[PDB]
């Protein structure tokens, strides 16, 4: 997909990051905090 | 503005000089009291402050700006900038100049006299050194330097407070320590000034005239900020109390307030306002011998 | 050539983003 | 466990019941372990400030999408026809026949159709180029920024603020009644004369010449003199088009009523007479509550004072009851609101306000 | 005329700004 | 031509210095963890000079310093010398890649006068000022950090800012970063079209530009006057100590407790300074 | 009068004028005569509040690097100190009131300056970024000058009116808020080094030329003014005891011992700073004579 | 006292001046 908006690359990356990157990294972040033992 | 006061006790006194006042003692009741200031400027008294004469005395340098005055009895020693130290056993008739040690840690700061052949002696560096000798030793009392310091004043029971440089912090001593227990300052603002009170307490003044008490010995917690000038910004000298429940403040252009309820409420006295100079210290030798302590040679006498 | 102007910037930088990013977690 | 650290008797679960209770109670401060009252207030204090980050956040980008991928400076040459643009479309996941269908507006591209009507708002007001919108939605990145290390600070320990300061209900009052309500009608009031008006009869005022050109040929000499009503002389003529010097008066504060004959809108002179009367309204109003100067009403007194035969006690220690109750104040507040969202859609489906909103049915 | 893509990069540079303030409100309202 | 002198080299002082950032470790040339992997952020992270160990010796590679070995070769600290010579290297190298574009063009060199200036600062501030120090230990260390210590370290042993050298260098800074914003402001309000600039700083400042090559020639010589001026200046520190010490004034407070001034509170902070670290 | 108001906003003048020079010219007047005699003869302003007074006068013995106008007293405090507040002439120069009466003048000074560049702007026909670049000195001046001194409650730690004082004012305030590590100062920082290399890049590529520029100048005068309002926000941050990132002593080991950063090394030097000596339990000379 | 009246009628004149002029502004 491409469009006429000025800096049109900034989606190819962006939404990725926001789409696949950006949700991994805070489920996995997320799953290791709520499992840490202790210090409850 | 600000609440007014009632009436206005302190006489005024204009002495004949520019100098700024450092500190006054007294030996007697009725019996001839001393003041010393800046640039060799000591007055003597005979009727309890009323009348002041100076004595000129005179050294191969003329700035030797006294510091501290401590009188103990009769004995008295003078204590001032850059080293020099006068002792005297006849109540300051005649004044004998001890040559300090020339290992002396910077600059001397204050002195108290223990009693009969007794001094302990304080310098600016953060030494505190002690006499039984009536000068001719000295015994050292902590290993270490606090460093470049702004004030320091001297608790009841003995121990030290001195604030730092900058006021950015401060430390304090206790008897039997080889060091200084370093504290960060318990206000906002950058201390000014840091006074044990007559409750065994310590309280604190920072910049803008903001007075903080402690109520524990650790002086860990502190109470809230008590401005004795709401709306005013001026900034506060010094603390004092007239009695372990009245306190008394001296700051600027003649702002000397009064408090009835240990700072809760703080009433003007414009009856010294007028003063044309900055108010730097309060004694309260008596709950009825006080003297405010002034720029060019002003003082005012409690009634 | 370009080639080398490109890889000899991108074939270690890979291999030391991976190192941070373990880093990021080696930490007790 | 470690979370949730809040509670320990959800942290001792071992059970996946502990995840969703850790996020069902997350922010309900009230019942934490260990909780006093002071704490509580600075939380919520430091959490509000966040919400009103977010929300200055959204509209941010809301601006900043528009004038990057819109067609603001085309909507405006035909409002009539041109479709407003919300965002462009990078759907990966799209075909060949969902590209076409969805390149509309006579745009290059997939995209969206804007049915917020936030085009006939940005006219109304003035905005006129995408740059504007730009520099809007900067500004409002910066304050968004403001607001979050405001939060930040006021969580510090030293600038940590008291209880009694959450509970000065007089002096809260008296500001936000004044300040918050008067004084910011009375600057869009400002804005609306120096600004959207002088747009609206196609002339372009910005920051470069607002300083200079004055918004009526005699600039506050009628105001201090009390020739008031030059202000309201010489309006815009029924011919008038929007947004073009093509019949025009020269009025600033009118009363004309009804709508503009082409907008089908009110006229931008009414509101700006609206909303200033509306802050001095305010403002007098502002000056009510005591806080510290003797002068000014007291609640407390008030609510014991009104008390009634046939009620007993009437409103007696209500004072302290709200005062003493979040979940008073926050109901309260929440009818309050809900009450005038519904009363500002009935009174705008029925009375635009923006121009050729009304032709628009699709966002009305 | 339309958006350059300096601005646009500027843009994102500047909301990179209430990114770390965000970042550090939340954290000190974790505590 | 040499355009290929210098990227080699570059590239190396680059890896280096990405290297030595998360990777090795100070803890035997300075006692502190400077690196990613030891848990430090990227302000702290710093390539830490050489230990006072070895004086003014490079620690090669092949140099009986290392022996060959790596392990030893990071830790005694010539990533240090390794990153700044290379670095150097390369910057001449650009110097020369300037003067060849310059050659090759026809037209003046003026790209490479200007950035004669860094160069003078990179030589003087990491070369020269360890040679005339006792070793590598006192150099600045290349970090964000490391940057902060020097200059107070160097405030405390020379009162830099007195230095007649600095405060020309930081006027010269200045200046050139105000003649930059004026540029720029100006060219944008005009958006030929220098009359209209002309006449409005006339009015405004009196003392309007001639011509806009005289102001583009003065936003081009005073920043790289003042950085030359200020290597100059540590230059000299190495040397001889250009600081106009006003010694009348320092007796005039030593016995004098009713006279000071703000360069008698200065001396006292820096010999405080030099007291606190024995 | 008419005539007298078309010479004030003639376009037509030697020097101009404008409505804002109308009181830019008497502020700025009255900061430089009072400014030159407070530098000359100012008696020893005590700074403070204690026995020390600080002389910065050149008559008093202080030659043109160690003269400094003297900032105000800590009696003084915050509060406004005009002359008629004084109960006398001399009480008001010792207490550094010519320091409040300077900096408060020369700040609408600034301020209506910035007034008659805009207005001699729009007036010749321009768009006026001018003032958009000067508004940054501007606020730079007012954080430094104004609003440090309310944050930190007292204008006795501003900065003073002297090329020493201007040295012992930054020492002090690295030492009393480790400036170098907030990130503003550091945003300054880049701001004018981009300034110095654009204005070296720019000259020289326009005197290599000697017989996209339109962004190219606009992002030339643009970096410099956002670092120095960063830096401004961050001094005026800074004046409510804000500091910069102490990453001191935040790594340890496996039982708890600090290891030690250049961060530490930095808190070392800024402690150092605010404290002009050595530490305790050095061996004072025990028994003196 | 009569140097804060002074001060006073100048500056209020200055200021007075000075928005009487920007109000009615020729150009
Ligand atoms: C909350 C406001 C908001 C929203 C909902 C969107 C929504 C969108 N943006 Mg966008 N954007 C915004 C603000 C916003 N923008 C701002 C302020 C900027 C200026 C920096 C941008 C710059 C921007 C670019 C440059 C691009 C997008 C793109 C997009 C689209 C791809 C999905 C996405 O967001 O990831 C990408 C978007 C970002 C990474 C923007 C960062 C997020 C902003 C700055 C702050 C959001 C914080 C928010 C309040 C957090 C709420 C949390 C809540 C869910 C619990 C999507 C329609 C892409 C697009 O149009 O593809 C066709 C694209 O290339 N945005
Ligand atoms: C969050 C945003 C997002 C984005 C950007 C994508 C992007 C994509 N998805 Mg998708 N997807 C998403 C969310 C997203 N997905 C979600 C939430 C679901 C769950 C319903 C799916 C379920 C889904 C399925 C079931 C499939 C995709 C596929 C694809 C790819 C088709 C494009 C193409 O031509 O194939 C070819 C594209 C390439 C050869 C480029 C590969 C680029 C990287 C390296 C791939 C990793 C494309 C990369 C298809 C796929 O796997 O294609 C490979 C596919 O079959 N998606
Ligand atoms: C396989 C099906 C599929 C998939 C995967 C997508 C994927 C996408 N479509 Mg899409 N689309 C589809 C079918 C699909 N489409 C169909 C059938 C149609 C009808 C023709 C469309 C019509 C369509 C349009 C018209 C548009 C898209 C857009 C998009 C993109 C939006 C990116 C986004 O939402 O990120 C952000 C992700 C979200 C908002 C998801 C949040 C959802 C949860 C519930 C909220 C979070 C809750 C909770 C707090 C989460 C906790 C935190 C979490 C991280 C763990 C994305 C690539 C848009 C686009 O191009 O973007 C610029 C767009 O404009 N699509
Ligand atoms: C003049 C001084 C002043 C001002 C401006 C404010 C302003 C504010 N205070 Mg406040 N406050 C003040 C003094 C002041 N305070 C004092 C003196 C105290 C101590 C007694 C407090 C104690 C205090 C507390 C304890 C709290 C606040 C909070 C707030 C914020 C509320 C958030 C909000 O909805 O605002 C935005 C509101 C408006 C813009 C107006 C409301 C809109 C009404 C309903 C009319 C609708 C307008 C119109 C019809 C629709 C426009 C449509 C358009 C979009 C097209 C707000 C920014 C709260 C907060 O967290 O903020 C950080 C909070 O919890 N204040
Ligand atoms: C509430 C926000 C607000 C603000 C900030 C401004 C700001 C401004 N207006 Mg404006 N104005 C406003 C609301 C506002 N207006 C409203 C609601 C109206 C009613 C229609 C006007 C009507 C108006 C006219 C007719 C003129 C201005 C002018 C001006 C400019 C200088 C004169 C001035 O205000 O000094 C105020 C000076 C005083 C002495 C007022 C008394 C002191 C106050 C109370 C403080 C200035 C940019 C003038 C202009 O453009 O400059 C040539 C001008 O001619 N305004
Ligand atoms: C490489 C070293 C380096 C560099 C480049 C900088 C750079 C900078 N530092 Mg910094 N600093 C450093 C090391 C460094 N620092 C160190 C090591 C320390 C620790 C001691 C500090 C401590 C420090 C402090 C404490 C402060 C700075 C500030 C600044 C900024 C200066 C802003 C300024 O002057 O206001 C802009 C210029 C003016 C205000 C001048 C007035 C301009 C008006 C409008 C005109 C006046 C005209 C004049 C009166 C007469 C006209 C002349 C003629 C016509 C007659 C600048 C970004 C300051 C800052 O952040 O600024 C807010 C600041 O307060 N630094
Ligand atoms: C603020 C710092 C600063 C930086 C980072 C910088 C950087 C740059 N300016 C250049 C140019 C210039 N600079 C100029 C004037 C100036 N430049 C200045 C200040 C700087 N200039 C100043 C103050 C002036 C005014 C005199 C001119 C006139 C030019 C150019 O013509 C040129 C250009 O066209 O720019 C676009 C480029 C140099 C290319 C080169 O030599 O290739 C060789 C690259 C090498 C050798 C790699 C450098 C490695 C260094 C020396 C050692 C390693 C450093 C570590 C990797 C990083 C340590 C970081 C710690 C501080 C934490 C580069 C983009
Ligand atoms: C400190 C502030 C004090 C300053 C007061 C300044 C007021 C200035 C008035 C000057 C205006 C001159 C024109 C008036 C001449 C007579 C014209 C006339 O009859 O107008 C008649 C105008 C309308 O009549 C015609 O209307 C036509 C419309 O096209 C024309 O265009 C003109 O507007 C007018 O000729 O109507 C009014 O002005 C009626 C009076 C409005 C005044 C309010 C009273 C209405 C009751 C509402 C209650 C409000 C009470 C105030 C409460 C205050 C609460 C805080
Ligand atoms: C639009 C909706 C129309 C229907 C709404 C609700 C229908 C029934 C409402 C009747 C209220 C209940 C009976 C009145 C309750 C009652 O009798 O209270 C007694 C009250 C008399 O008040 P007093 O003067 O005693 O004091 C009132 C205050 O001073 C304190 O409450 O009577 C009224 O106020 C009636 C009006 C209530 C409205
Ligand atoms: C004072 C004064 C004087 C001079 C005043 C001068 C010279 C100027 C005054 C300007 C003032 C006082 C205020 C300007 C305020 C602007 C604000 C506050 C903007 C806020 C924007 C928000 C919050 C949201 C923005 C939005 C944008 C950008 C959008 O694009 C969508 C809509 C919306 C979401 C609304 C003098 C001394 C002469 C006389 C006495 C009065
Ligand atoms: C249980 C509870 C609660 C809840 C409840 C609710 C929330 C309620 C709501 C309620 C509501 C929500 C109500 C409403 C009301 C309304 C009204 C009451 C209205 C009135 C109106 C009127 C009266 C009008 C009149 C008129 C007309 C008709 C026309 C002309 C003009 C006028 C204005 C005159 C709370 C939290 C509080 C508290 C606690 C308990
Ligand atoms: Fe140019």
């Amino acid at each position: 997909m491409d469009g006429s908006y000025a800096a049109s690359y900034l989606p190819w990356i962006l939404i990725p990051m926001v789409g696949w990157l950006f949700p991994a990294v805070t489920m996995g972040l997320l799953f290791i905090h709520i499992e840490s033992e202790g210090e409850g | 503005h600000v609440p007014d006061l009632a009436f206005n006790p302190w006489q005024e006194i204009a002495l004949e000089t520019d100098s700024t006042f450092a500190d006054i003692a007294f030996t007697e009741d009725p019996n001839h009291g001393w003041l010393v200031g800046t640039k060799e400027t000591i007055f003597e008294t005979t009727d309890g402050g009323d009348t002041w004469e100076q004595k000129l005395i005179d050294l191969g340098e003329e700035k030797a700006s006294f510091s501290a005055v401590s009188f103990s009895g009769n004995e008295g020693w003078i204590t001032g900038k850059p080293s020099i130290l006068l002792h005297t056993t006849d109540g300051g008739q005649t004044w004998a100049r001890i040559p300090l040690s020339e290992k002396l840690p910077g600059a001397p700061y204050s002195i108290i006299a223990l009693g009969p052949q007794t001094a302990e002696m304080i310098t600016d560096l953060g030494a505190i050194y002690k006499t039984t000798n009536g000068g001719k030793n000295w015994k050292a009392l902590v290993e270490g330097a606090v460093g470049v310091a702004r004030t320091i004043q001297r608790s009841t029971d003995g121990r030290y407070v001195a604030v730092s440089a900058r006021g950015n912090f401060y430390s304090t001593w206790a008897p039997g320590q080889t060091e200084w227990t370093p504290h960060n300052r318990n206000s906002s603002r950058r201390l000014q000034t840091m006074g044990y009170g007559k409750d065994g307490q310590l309280w604190l003044l920072a910049r803008g005239g903001q007075l903080q008490f402690s109520t524990d010995p650790d002086a860990e917690e502190w109470s809230d900020v008590i401005a004795p000038q709401d709306k005013g910004s001026w900034g506060l000298l010094d603390l004092s109390f007239r009695t372990p429940e009245e306190v008394w403040v001296a700051g600027a252009s003649g702002n000397l307030l009064m408090s009835q309820d240990g700072g809760q409420t703080w009433a003007k006295d414009t009856g010294v306002e007028d003063i044309p100079a900055n108010l730097y210290r309060v004694v309260f030798l008596s709950p009825e011998k006080g003297f405010v302590l002034g720029q060019d040679g002003i003082l005012l006498k409690y009634n | 050539v370009r080639w080398l102007a490109v890889h000899t910037l991108a074939v270690p930088s890979v291999f030391f983003v991976g190192a941070i990013a373990a880093m990021q977690f080696i930490q007790r | 466990t470690k979370f949730p650290k809040f509670s320990q008797d959800l942290a001792q679960d071992p059970t996946t019941r502990r995840i969703w209770y850790g996020i069902a109670t997350a922010h309900d401060f009230e019942t934490h372990d260990g909780m006093t009252e002071e704490n509580l207030y600075q939380k919520i204090f430091a959490s509000h400030f966040g919400h009103i980050a977010i929300i200055f956040l959204w509209t941010s980008g809301t601006l900043f999408h528009v004038a990057w991928q819109g067609n603001f400076e085309q909507w405006i040459k035909d409002p009539l026809n041109i479709r407003p643009i919300a965002h462009a479309i990078w759907d990966p996941h799209f075909g060949e026949g969902a590209v076409n269908a969805f390149t509309q507006a006579g745009a290059s591209n997939p995209v969206n159709i804007a049915y917020s009507g936030v085009y006939h708002w940005f006219y109304t007001i003035g905005m006129t180029t995408n740059q504007e919108l730009y520099s809007g939605a900067v500004f409002l990145l910066v304050l968004a920024s403001l607001f979050l290390f405001a939060g930040w600070l006021h969580l510090q320990p030293k600038f940590r603020p008291s209880l009694a300061w959450f509970k000065n209900a007089e002096s809260r009052l008296n500001h936000h009644l004044a300040g918050l309500f008067g004084v910011s009608s009375l600057a869009w009031a400002g804005h609306l004369v120096h600004v959207a008006i002088p747009e609206a009869r196609g002339q372009h005022v910005g920051w470069d010449n607002f300083l200079s050109t004055p918004p009526h040929p005699a600039g506050l000499m009628p105001f201090f003199t009390g020739n008031w009503g030059v202000y309201a002389a010489d309006p815009d003529t029924a011919g008038h088009i929007f947004g073009t010097s093509e019949g025009a008066g020269t009025a600033i504060l009118t009363f004309l009523g009804g709508f503009h004959p082409q907008t089908e809108s009110l006229w931008l002179t009414d509101i700006a007479h609206h909303h200033l009367a509306i802050a001095v309204i305010f403002i007098i109003a502002g000056h009510m509550y005591r806080t510290n100067w003797g002068i000014g009403h007291s609640i407390k007194e008030i609510l014991n004072a009104h008390k009634g035969p046939l009620t007993g006690a009437g409103h007696t220690n209500l004072y302290d009851t709200i005062n003493n109750s979040l979940h008073f104040q926050l109901g309260l507040a929440l009818a309050s609101l809900g009450v005038i969202t519904s009363l500002v859609a009935q009174h705008m489906y029925s009375l635009p306000s923006y121009a050729f909103i009304a032709q628009d049915h699709t966002t009305q | 005329m339309a958006l350059s893509d300096t601005q646009i990069l500027a843009a994102l540079v500047v909301a990179l700004l209430p990114a770390f303030l965000a970042f550090r409100l939340s954290t000190e309202l974790y505590k | 031509w040499s355009g290929l002198l210098l990227f080699p080299c570059a590239f190396m002082a680059l890896g280096g210095w990405l290297t030595g950032t998360t990777f090795v470790t100070s803890w035997y040339t300075h006692g502190l963890a400077s690196s990613y992997l030891e848990g430090a952020n990227f302000l702290t992270v710093a390539v830490s000079s050489p230990a006072d160990a070895f004086g003014h010796s490079l620690l090669f590679l092949w140099g009986p310093e290392a022996q060959g070995n790596l392990t030893r070769w990071f830790q005694i600290g010539g990533l240090w010398p390794f990153v700044a010579l290379h670095g150097a290297f390369g910057l001449i190298g650009f110097m020369l890649r300037q003067f060849e574009i310059s050659r090759l063009v026809g037209i003046r060199p003026y790209n490479a006068i200007a950035f004669s200036g860094p160069i003078a600062v990179f030589v003087s501030v990491f070369l020269m000022y360890p040679l005339g120090q006792s070793s590598w230990f006192f150099a600045p260390s290349f970090g964000v950090a490391g940057i902060f210590r020097f200059i107070l370290f160097l405030q405390g042993f020379h009162n830099w800012t007195l230095n007649p050298f600095h405060m020309m260098g930081v006027a010269g800074i200045l200046g050139g970063a105000l003649l930059c914003a004026i540029h720029g402001a100006t060219v944008e309000n005009t958006l030929y079209s220098m009359v209209t600039a002309n006449r409005f700083w006339s009015q405004i400042f009196g003392i309007a530009f001639s011509n806009k090559r005289w102001l583009h020639f003065f936003m081009l010589f005073v920043p790289v006057t003042g950085l030359w001026m200020s290597s100059v200046g540590i230059v000299g520190l190495a040397l001889n100590l250009r600081a106009y010490d006003f010694v009348s004034q320092e007796l005039r407070a030593a016995e004098d407790p009713e006279f000071e001034t703000f360069y008698t509170k200065n001396i006292l902070l820096n010999e405080g300074m030099r007291a606190w670290m024995a | 009068w008419e005539q007298f108001c078309q010479w004030v906003t003639s376009t037509n003048n030697r020097i101009y004028v404008g409505w804002f020079g109308t009181l830019m010219i008497p502020t700025l007047l009255t900061a430089t005569t009072c400014f030159i005699i407070a530098f000359i003869a100012a008696p020893p302003v005590d700074i403070d509040g204690i026995r020390e007074p600080v002389a910065g006068s050149l008559l008093y013995g202080n030659n043109i690097i160690s003269g400094a106008v003297v900032p105000s007293s800590n009696a003084i405090g915050l509060h406004f100190y005009p002359i008629w507040e004084a109960a006398s002439l001399d009480e008001w120069l010792y207490n550094g009131g010519p320091y409040q009466l300077v900096v408060f003048h020369f700040l609408i000074g600034i301020f209506c300056y910035m007034g008659r560049q805009w207005e001699l702007s729009y007036r010749l026909g321009m768009r006026p970024w001018i003032c958009v670049a000067y508004s940054a000195p501007v606020s730079a001046a007012t954080a430094v000058f104004l609003i440090y001194p309310i944050g930190q409650g007292s204008f006795s730690d501003g900065m003073p009116l002297g090329i020493s004082g201007t040295f012992n004012f930054m020492i002090v305030f690295q030492a009393e808020h480790n400036i170098l590590m907030h990130p503003f100062h550091m945003l300054g920082v880049a701001g004018v080094f981009g300034g110095s290399l654009f204005s070296a890049m720019h000259g020289s590529l326009v005197t290599s030329s000697l017989v996209n520029s339109r962004s190219l100048h606009f992002f030339l005068g643009a970096w410099p003014v956002i670092g120095i309002w960063f830096t401004a926000m961050g001094v005026s941050t800074m004046a409510f005891n804000l500091n910069g990132f102490n990453f001191n002593q935040s790594i340890l080991d496996s039982q708890g011992r600090v290891i030690g950063t250049w961060a530490d090394v930095l808190n070392r030097a800024n402690i150092g700073f605010e404290v002009m000596h050595e530490r305790n339990a050095h061996n004072f000379p025990l028994d003196l004579a | 006292l009569t140097l804060k009246i002074a001060v006073y009628i100048v500056v209020g004149l200055f200021i007075s001046l000075f928005i009487f002029g920007f109000l009615s502004s020729d150009p």
